[PDB]
């Protein structure tokens, strides 16, 4: 209230008011989900239009060939920050011939988004990251929020209405958990999980965005006909 | 952050002032009166010390009167350490010129110059003006004879006789009633003293209150000569006028 | 009124924030003194260890800024060390620059200097210490010098610091008065401690464990803190007084 | 008033009250703990279970610096890895003029100064963490805890978060109950019981249990976690006592 | 005086036919009088159906396929995955190369 | 390609009783061809005369600092610079040229308006002051310069008689230089009067 | 005051969100994407009749297969179009190609949100950002000082933009023809306009893949417009 | 460097401290541009509370930009100096590189750009002026009168004025000014302008001032009995 | 981090007052008596070491300084403000003087150099002004004897004699019934005694005044022979003793 | 320049 002026002043019960505003921008994005088995990972996220002569705003976004993420929130604070993930992949191969670790990965958007949170003049990011890859020790998703916590999860959701979709991925844990070397079913566990955040809407051709990593296959982005498989 | 503490120096008002410009000139109208007056073979400077004590040392004083070159002077009204601050700006800023150029820095040249500097305080760098108001007399082969002044807008005009800091109200009025172009210095020194005698503040004007400057062709042929005048040669004037 | 916030004049020409940094300066509520032998100057300071789990003997306001010079802290400690720190880094590269060990007087001026400096620059705070620099010069013998979050320093005969400074701060004059001398005439500076020790006694009302002080010596070429057995000996030699 | 609302301001009793705001943030996280042992120093903290979809054992919070310091932390998160990385920065460049790995304290006082300096000033705000962390160098073990503040000290125990009163009166029995010195082996499991006992002040989630250790004997001075068989016998021992 | 150059020896040939094109080089590598190794291979395929080798000075010529394979992955990146023609690689190969005019890559590179 | 030599010209001063005297040549030329017949070596700022040898460029650039920095003196300090003051000011000047210098030979000459003193001076280009009773030389016919006024020179000379002594050492100098001639120039000081004299020379 | 960066507790940009009130009080601007090319037309809006109309340049070309409308606080819009420009060529010449729409626009989005305590405040003009490249066909983007853009089939901008996007909704189907399209741009910023639209106080222009992007004259406009009366007045 | 974002967007979507330059304007002496078939004429009132002025010396309110181009302005004297001097500059620049002195338009776009560019840069306040940019491209006959302001926009007009009581002369001028029939001489031009600024100014004594510019760098200022003529014969024409 | 104070501090008042230098004239005003009297053959310049603690010893915190061998200085006001003032006055004497002339500054420069730092401290972004007013006595060849005091806004004033802070009003008062323009240094150094009672609660004597003198060249204070022309230090610091001495003939 |  007195306290919300800026980032590097805390409330009076420990409370930081502008990171929890930068929150509160992630709440208003559209849904969109994480789920991962043990030899692939899925990302589905429902895109948002203007008006019915409008595009339907992209919210996944390749890294590296091994990874990327999905967005809820605002989208040029996603486009910071998936672009330092592009250079911190690149920079792993170039100089060391590593892909870099989900993990790794993780903890340097951490860091990235912390120091935003204790300098005067900056702000924190105002959006939130779902990033999935498969990597030298498995698949991984993680959730990132622009408080700089990150977290490893079998499954999760973020945006409006993202706790139908996170309650239903907690019961189904035990089966979504073990779809192996089935692609296809992973994604329709996936679809169904972004199924429980919808009202008065449902998944349409170019409305569904749907993303895929794993063993033998390269992140690659599904949009439009080749998402029509799954409605 | 620290913007908290910042007063925002250089804005407008809803009206389209400067804050800290219209108060940097409330703050010069309480300052010693200073005159300049522009005669046909001269110039004077006339200025009133903010208010003496018996005890301070007179005859090595300058409050008021400052050489720029040799054929260009200022008198002062304001804040005396902010002046000094931009009296040797003018100063180097003169050498300047002259190294560059091989001849003697027009007086507007080096006016503007100064009224430029001023200028930028009041649109960049959230700093306070300085609380100064110029009247410069100088000479140069161009213009001849020339008084302007500068205040801390950076905004600067010519006159034939000018006054500033207390009291311009009144000494204004006084130069308009008896100004007159084809007057000479002497008639001029008189004006000066006269006006500055009836817009004083104090009882009455006394040699130790004052100091006095002119700027003449009276050397010795087609060049010129600043005169600042000594304790003694004021008190003579002032008697020579008989204002004492 | 943003004139208490940061560094600038109020309206009485005053500067709250350098006067809220003195009321810091007590946050710990220790006391501290110091006195002057022949060939010694002494500090001492109580030692609180409230918590049963913190390891004690980690627990100081007393610092080894050079071979030759200590420094005791009234004030909050992560100030204190900071002070430390950077009267170290002083302290050696005056060494190194002009070739002999920066006096005691310097140090403390220069301290002093960099303290002026956050009273008058408004990004820094000032810092809510006030330290105590002793040692024996080579050229002006024993020697005690103050520093404030004001800037303030100056030399003393003796001087103590804490909420009841005064107390002790009287009880030395009064001293001082009988004795009619500068100092502590005493040869070794073991006798010194003890006088210092049994002073703070008398002016507190308080008796003292070996537990309960913390001790600093300066003689010529070295400054040293005490053990809790060297204090523990000599609270025995004042007992048996 | 409005002392509270600008870091480094001195309040006219004479404190910080944006450090003090930053302690709040640091009370109102998870429970962290650290114990001294005859050789050595042990880590442990409890890490609430939000929910069935965090993957266990995968969202260490304890964090090495050099190859033999250990350091955990309570409250913000990313304000605690911040000052390990500069934790390790500050390690590796005094182990690249020095040669030796950096002892104890001086690396106690290079968090606690770095912490410190951002009480200094109105346009960073202070760490709303309060840092458990030690290990063994040529001089033997230290455990030190270090506060918002930059305040620290050197403890035989230490707790923080929001079961630190349960914690400290559970160590304070320790001290008392073993004056000779406690094994490092005993310590990382009476390490899993007091995690257990302060999860008392904490206890709609249940809780994932996290330790590490460095002894000279039983981890040869190095930094290592506490997994598989040793874990669970540690949380076996835990589990007795609650019941 | 340290020389920052050296030559690796070897030979590249590119021939281009009507609907197909080929990119050939020798894979011995050698300094002086030396071999290095009897294979090192020096042509590669840098996606997007594009085959490039730079010959010469092989760590100018490895520094610069390096750059120009990072190049393609960023042209992806930023222009919606569209496929690098190529005399639009050309081109931007000639700003890689030109960029170090004052420091050359000692290498003749063919795609 | 020896930038003390390619415009060419000297610079001599001396004392006399209650006097000083300090002259040059008036030649400018690119190393054989002469150029200029009336390029003058010596300058004042009020009561203090410097003269300045070597590269042309430098002379006139030098003389156009001092008179700067002679000017704001007077302004601030409201009296003219002295000769012993000026001595001190040109060292620094040079001296903070260093390690890019200018390549003069400056001479400093006048009478101390207080104590009355004749004061000369020469300088190294970077700055090192040459105080003497007697003389200072410098330029390309420095040598020479050196030798006139070792034997022509003897102390208290009247004004008239320290004229023709000064203007005998440089016109026998540069008689024996290539570089130095074509016109010369003689300042007598005295206290307050300063005579100026053009003297007669070979043209070659 | 409070932070130029500042977020309200919604979860937004106070800045931005006031930038968009800016855009509101701006000039009508309207384009229309169809298979033969993309129209962009706007508003003039001359503030007094002695101004000379022809001088209001509120439509402008990026490169020869892009051109761009503005709407807001249009002076702002001078370093963007500058930007647009520089980064179209510095394509061409890095790449021999012409350089894609959609990377354009996020080019100049990128600008928006480097605004700080950099620039000092967001844009406060919106742009419609038209083009053709061989990948995506024609393509109309509305680039937002947020930094958000968005490809539309048409969108209108401006204070008539509620009023003429709701009649946008009704009018465009996948196959309008170019001239059509022409029309009903006329069509709509007559609806919306204050002042009686003519030749003067509107301007169109397009952009086709066969002749890039042109601007239209005042003669060739006005015939658009008496072409538009008599399609109206014919039913 | 001082930083602090003086001009931002209020609730509403105004800029404050933009608008707030405006009424500086507003304030500032008025001055009127007024284009023939074949000149540009530029008048400027000068407020007259000021006698003991020196007129020789006193800065003119019309400035030559280059030998082609003149600048006149209402608002802060003091912002208008930096303006011409980045803008005199500039036209030495464009030469230099260019080999072709500076067109109307360019020169305007130049100087609105500055102003502009002063609306969104930190620790810095928008220019307190607008002006009046006038005169002929190199090689052209047609005329060119072009306005700026603090804003940064900019526009040609057949006529325009600015400064106080603006209003009151724009009135006449849209009235009294025939886009068809530009005043076709500069005798018939210079009138117009005269007449649009007794609508607001006084007297006509020292109180108007007139720059003419026509073609090929052939700019010339009106001095006082010139201009008296003016006055004299329009209040002669008025008696009816 | 870093200093984001680039603003002024001082500012313009709607009055025209500058708030913080008038409260820094109100902290000099608050500070301890100081003064100063011009002599035809010196100046004298004197004030109270009103000590902290008697424990303190007062010796070690000198009020009056050595500037230049012939220029001193004294104040009134914020003693660690003047501490650093001194340090930096002494240094500008040789940077911007003494190593471009290779002689001392006359006292109006230096005091005029002074002055200059003083105004930054008014206008410069995230600083206030200094809390103190200067005395600065002093001696150059050509000017002879002067006396000026430096205020908090740079102003500087020369004076024939003056006072400043607590009893300055009193004071100078005082000082205009003695002061003569015909004053012996003797008489000047007697007067300056009796002025300084008047503004004294506690002890008055040697170890409680701080007194020294602009006077003759002091050989003996010089350290060294055989350059004939340097004369030494006309800047000398009054011992204990020599106040003592004239205390009994008061 | 000359030595010593
Ligand atoms: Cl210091
Ligand atoms: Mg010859």
């Amino acid at each position: 209230n007195n306290y919300d002026g800026d980032t590097v002043t805390f409330s009076p019960t420990g409370r930081l008011f502008q990171v929890e505003y930068a929150l509160e921008a992630i709440k208003q994005g559209s849904v969109t989900v994480g789920l991962r088995s043990n030899t692939h990972a899925v990302l589905v996220a429902l895109k948002r239009n203007a008006d019915e002569l409008s595009s339907y705003q992209k919210k996944i976004i390749k890294c590296d060939e091994h990874m990327g993420l999905s967005l809820a929130g605002l989208a040029p604070d996603a486009r910071v920050l998936s672009n330092y993930l592009r250079q911190q992949c690149n920079y792993s191969s170039l100089v060391f011939n590593r892909k870099l670790a989900v993990e790794r990965a993780g903890h340097l958007l951490c860091d990235k988004a912390q120091k935003n949170t204790q300098s005067y003049g900056g702000r924190p990011y105002g959006v939130g990251l779902l990033i999935i890859g498969y990597d030298k020790s498995g698949a991984h998703l993680l959730e990132f929020q622009p408080s700089g916590n990150v977290t490893e999860l079998y499954g999760t959701a973020i945006g409006a209405r993202s706790q139908g979709a996170k309650t239903y991925l907690e019961r189904t844990l035990d089966t979504f958990i073990k779809i192996d070397g089935n692609p296809d079913e992973l994604i329709k566990a996936g679809v169904e999980a972004i199924s429980q955040s919808l009202r008065d809407e449902s998944l349409t051709v170019d409305n569904l965005s749907i993303a895929i990593v794993g063993k033998d296959t390269p992140f690659t982005i599904y949009d439009g006909e080749a998402v029509a498989k799954y409605i | 952050g620290s913007r908290r503490y910042d007063s925002r120096t250089t804005i407008f008002s809803p009206e389209g002032r400067l804050y800290q410009v219209e108060y940097a000139l409330e703050s010069i109208s309480h300052a010693g009166t200073a005159i300049g007056i522009m005669a046909s073979d001269g110039i004077v400077l006339a200025a009133e010390r903010k208010v003496t004590s018996t005890l301070l040392e007179q005859d090595t004083s300058t409050e008021k009167l400052y050489k720029l070159n040799d054929k260009i002077a200022v008198a002062v009204a304001g804040l005396t350490a902010d002046a000094e601050i931009l009296i040797n700006t003018a100063r180097i800023h003169a050498q300047n010129y002259l190294k560059t150029y091989n001849e003697d820095i027009p007086v507007e040249i080096l006016v503007r110059r100064l009224s430029d500097i001023k200028q930028g305080y009041t649109q960049h760098g959230g700093l306070r003006p300085f609380g100064v108001s110029f009247i410069y007399a100088g000479y140069d082969d161009r213009y001849g004879y020339q008084l302007y002044t500068s205040n801390p807008s950076g905004n600067y005009t010519g006159w034939k006789a000018i006054s500033v800091g207390a009291n311009t109200s009144a000494a204004q009025t006084l130069l308009q009633m008896d100004y007159k172009d084809d007057m000479k210095v002497d008639d001029a020194i008189e004006l000066a003293l006269k006006t500055l005698s009836k817009t004083t503040d104090s009882s009455a004007l006394t040699y130790d209150r004052l100091e006095f400057a002119t700027i003449r062709k009276g050397a010795n042929d087609g060049e010129v000569y600043q005169k600042i005048f000594k304790p003694q040669e004021i008190k003579d004037i002032l008697v020579k006028t008989g204002i004492t | 009124g943003y004139d208490r916030h940061i560094t600038i004049f109020s309206p009485e020409g005053r500067l709250y924030q350098v006067e809220y940094a003195f009321k810091a300066t007590n946050q710990t509520n220790i006391n501290s003194l110091a006195v002057r032998g022949k060939d010694c100057t002494v500090v001492i300071s109580q030692k609180k260890v409230p918590d049963k789990l913190l390891d004690p003997t980690t627990v100081s306001y007393i610092f080894c800024i050079s071979r030759t010079i200590g420094m005791v802290v009234n004030g909050p400690i992560p100030d204190a060390r900071n002070a430390a720190l950077r009267a170290k880094a002083e302290a050696a590269e005056f060494r190194y620059k002009y070739g002999y060990d920066m006096p005691c007087d310097v140090l403390a001026k220069r301290m002093a200097n960099l303290s002026q400096i956050y009273t008058q620059r408004a990004y820094m705070r000032p810092l809510g210490v006030i330290l105590t620099f002793v040692s024996v010069d080579e050229e002006l013998g024993p020697s005690i010098y103050k520093t404030d979050p004001a800037g303030y320093y100056v030399g003393y005969k003796a001087t103590a610091t804490g909420p009841k400074q005064q107390e002790i701060t009287t009880n030395l004059e009064n001293h001082f008065k009988k004795s009619k001398i500068d100092h502590i005439n005493e040869e070794s500076w073991e006798k010194v401690v003890e006088f210092a020790i049994t002073h703070m006694i008398d002016a507190l009302g308080t008796e003292f464990s070996k537990n309960d002080l913390e001790v600093g010596v300066a003689t010529k070429d070295k400054f040293f803190t005490l053990s809790a057995e060297n204090i523990e000996e000599r609270l025995v030699a004042i007992a048996e007084q | 008033t409005g002392y509270d609302l600008s870091n480094s301001v001195f309040s006219p009793d004479g404190r910080n009250f944006q450090v003090e705001y930053a302690v709040k943030a640091v009370e109102n996280g998870t429970t962290s703990i650290g114990i001294k042992c005859n050789d050595g120093v042990v880590f442990a903290v409890e890490k609430l279970i939000t929910s069935k979809l965090l993957v266990p054992q995968k969202n260490v919070k304890i964090q090495v610096v050099d190859r033999h310091i250990g350091c955990v932390y309570s409250g913000l998160i990313p304000d605690g890895r911040h000052l390990v990385n500069r934790g390790r920065e500050e390690a590796a460049s005094f182990k690249k003029l020095y040669k030796t790995p950096i002892p104890i304290p001086a690396f106690a006082d290079r968090l606690g100064q770095y912490v410190q300096a951002h009480t200094l000033y109105n346009s960073v705000r202070p760490f709303g963490v309060s840092t458990i962390f030690g290990g063994v160098d040529k001089n033997g073990a230290h455990l030190y805890m270090l506060e918002p503040s930059g305040s620290y000290w050197g403890y035989k125990g230490a707790a923080t978060g929001k079961g630190r009163q349960s914690a400290k009166a559970e160590l304070e029995k320790l001290v008392d109950h073993h004056p000779e010195g406690l094994s490092a082996r005993e310590a990382v499991k009476q390490a899993a019981k007091i995690i257990y006992l302060a999860h008392e002040d904490n206890k709609e989630k249940d809780f994932e249990l996290e330790i590490s250790w460095c002894s000279l004997s039983e981890t040869n001075g190095l930094h290592k976690f506490v997994k598989g068989d040793l874990l669970q016998e540690a949380i076996d021992f835990a589990q007795k006592e609650i019941n | 005086q340290f020389n920052p150059y050296g030559d690796n020896g070897g030979t590249i040939l590119g021939i281009a036919g009507e609907d197909f094109a080929v990119l050939a080089g020798d894979t011995r590598n050698i300094t002086d009088y030396s071999i290095n190794s009897r294979y090192e291979p020096k042509v590669f395929d840098c996606g997007d159906n594009i085959v490039m080798s730079a010959n010469g000075f092989a760590a100018d010529g490895d520094a610069l396929v390096k750059r120009f394979k990072n190049s393609v992955k960023w042209y992806h990146f930023d222009h919606n995955d569209k496929k690098l023609s190529i005399n639009s690689a050309a081109r931007n190969i000639q700003h890689l190369l030109y960029g170090k005019r004052f420091f050359p890559y000692y290498v003749h590179t063919i795609i | 390609s020896d930038p003390s030599s390619i415009n060419g010209g000297i610079v001599v001063a001396m004392t006399g009783k209650d006097c000083v005297a300090i002259a040059c040549d008036l030649r400018l030329g690119s190393q054989s061809l002469g150029v200029s017949n009336k390029f003058e070596k010596i300058f004042h700022y009020g009561h203090v005369f410097l003269g300045i040898t070597g590269l042309a460029t430098d002379v006139t650039t030098l003389n156009e600092m001092f008179r700067y920095k002679t000017n704001l003196y007077k302004l601030k300090e409201e009296r003219a610079i002295e000769p012993e003051t000026f001595t001190q000011l040109v060292s620094s000047s040079l001296y903070e040229r260093r390690f890019g210098p200018y390549f003069v030979g400056p001479v400093v000459a006048g009478i101390n308006s207080k104590s009355g003193k004749p004061f000369i001076a020469g300088f190294d280009l970077i700055g090192c002051i040459d105080e003497a009773k007697d003389f200072i030389v410098s330029g390309t016919a420095s040598d020479q310069l050196f030798g006139m006024c070792e034997s022509l020179y003897e102390p208290n000379l009247e004004p008239e008689d320290l004229f023709e002594t000064i203007s005998q050492a440089l016109l026998n100098a540069a008689d024996r230089d290539a570089l130095s001639g074509w016109g010369a120039v003689v300042y007598i000081i005295k206290k307050d009067e300063v005579v100026k004299r053009y003297l007669k020379m070979r043209q070659d | 005051d409070r932070g130029v960066s500042t977020f309200s507790p919604e979860g937004r940009l106070f800045q931005v969100e006031y930038s968009l009130e800016a855009i509101k009080l701006g000039s009508t601007a309207i384009g229309i994407a169809t298979k033969e090319g993309v129209v962009l037309g706007v508003e003039k809006r001359a503030t007094s009749p002695l101004l000379e109309s022809d001088s209001i340049e509120k439509i402008v070309e990026i490169d020869r297969h892009i051109g761009c409308a503005m709407s807001g606080l249009t002076a702002d819009a001078r370093s963007m179009i500058e930007h647009a420009r520089t980064a179209a060529v510095t394509h061409n010449l890095y790449y021999d190609e012409d350089i894609n729409v959609e990377s354009l626009t996020q080019s100049v989005c990128d600008l928006a949100l480097r605004f700080g305590e950099l620039m000092s405040r967001p844009f406060g003009v919106a742009l419609l950002i038209a083009g053709h490249d061989a990948d995506d066909g024609y393509q109309l983007f509305h680039a937002e000082p947020s930094g958000t853009f968005y490809r539309y089939n048409a969108k209108a901008i401006g204070s008539g933009s509620e009023g003429a996007q709701a009649e946008l909704l009704n009018e465009w189907h996948s196959s309008l023809t170019l001239k059509e399209a022409e029309l009903l741009v006329l069509k709509i910023l007559k609806q919306v306009m204050e002042e009686k639209l003519d030749e003067n106080n509107a301007q169109l222009s397009c952009i086709t893949k066969q002749d890039g992007f042109k601007i239209y004259d005042n003669e060739k406009t006005a015939e658009l417009i008496k072409e538009l009366k008599e399609k109206e007045a014919a039913e | 460097g001082y930083d602090r974002a003086l001009s931002i967007f209020s609730p509403d979507g105004h800029i404050f401290q933009v608008e707030y330059a405006l009424e500086a304007v507003k304030r500032g002496t008025c001055a009127v541009g007024v284009k023939g078939k074949n000149c540009v004429v530029l008048g400027c009132e000068r407020r007259s509370t000021l006698k003991l002025q020196d007129t020789r010396i006193t800065p003119s309110k019309v400035s030559k930009i280059d030998s082609h181009v003149v600048l006149s302005f209402s608002g802060l004297n003091a912002d208008s100096r930096i303006l011409i001097e980045k803008a005199r500059v500039e036209a030495q620049s464009h030469r230099l590189t260019l080999e072709d002195p500076v067109t109307v338009e360019y020169l305007t776009r130049y100087v609105a750009g500055v102003q502009q560019r002063y609306t969104q840069s930190g620790g810095v306040r928008p220019f307190g002026v607008s002006t009046l940019i006038a005169g002929f491209d190199p090689r052209d006959d047609e005329p060119k009168l072009y306005q700026t302001e603090p804003s940064g926009i900019y526009s040609s007009w057949s006529a325009q004025t600015i400064g106080r009581n603006s209003k009151t002369v724009r009135e006449f001028l849209e009235k009294n000014y025939d886009r068809k029939e530009p005043p076709a001489t500069v005798e018939e031009c210079v009138k117009l302008t005269v007449r649009s600024l007794l609508e607001v100014v006084q007297t006509g004594a020292k109180n108007i001032e007139i720059t003419v510019v026509k073609p090929d760098s052939d700019i010339v200022a009106l001095s006082s009995e010139e201009i008296n003529q003016y006055v004299t014969q329009i209040e002669q024409e008025k008696q009816e | 981090m870093t200093d984001r104070y680039s603003f002024s501090l001082t500012t313009f008042s709607p009055s025209g007052k500058l708030g913080q230098i008038d409260y820094a004239l109100t902290a000099v005003k608050q500070g301890v008596t100081s003064l100063g009297i011009k002599a035809t053959n010196g100046v004298v310049i004197a004030t109270e070491k009103k000590s902290s603690s008697p424990l303190a010893m007062s010796e070690t915190l000198s009020k009056v300084s050595l500037l230049t061998p012939d220029i001193g200085a004294v104040y009134s006001g914020m003693g660690p403000d003047y501490r650093v003032l001194v340090d930096k006055s002494r240094k500008v004497a040789h940077t911007s003087y003494k190593r471009i002339y290779g002689e001392y500054p006359p006292t109006k420069l230096l005091v005029s150099e002074v002055a200059k730092i003083m105004q930054e401290a008014t206008q410069s972004g995230g600083v206030r002004p200094f809390g103190v007013s200067l005395l600065i006595a002093g001696h150059d060849e050509f000017n002879g004897f002067s006396l000026y005091q430096v205020d908090p806004s740079g102003s500087y004033f020369p004076w024939k004699a003056t006072a400043i802070g607590k009893g300055s009003v009193a004071a100078k008062t005082f000082l205009e019934k003695r002061w003569n323009d015909e004053l012996e240094l003797e008489d000047a150094i007697h007067i300056a005694l009796l002025t300084l009672k008047e503004s004294v609660e506690g002890e008055f004597n040697g170890d409680t005044i701080e007194l020294a003198i602009i006077g003759d060249e002091n050989p003996d204070l010089l350290g060294y022979t055989g350059i004939p022309t340097d004369k030494g230090p006309r800047f000398r610091k009054l011992t204990s003793q020599e106040i003592n001495d004239r205390l009994e003939a008061l | 320049a000359p030595a010593x």
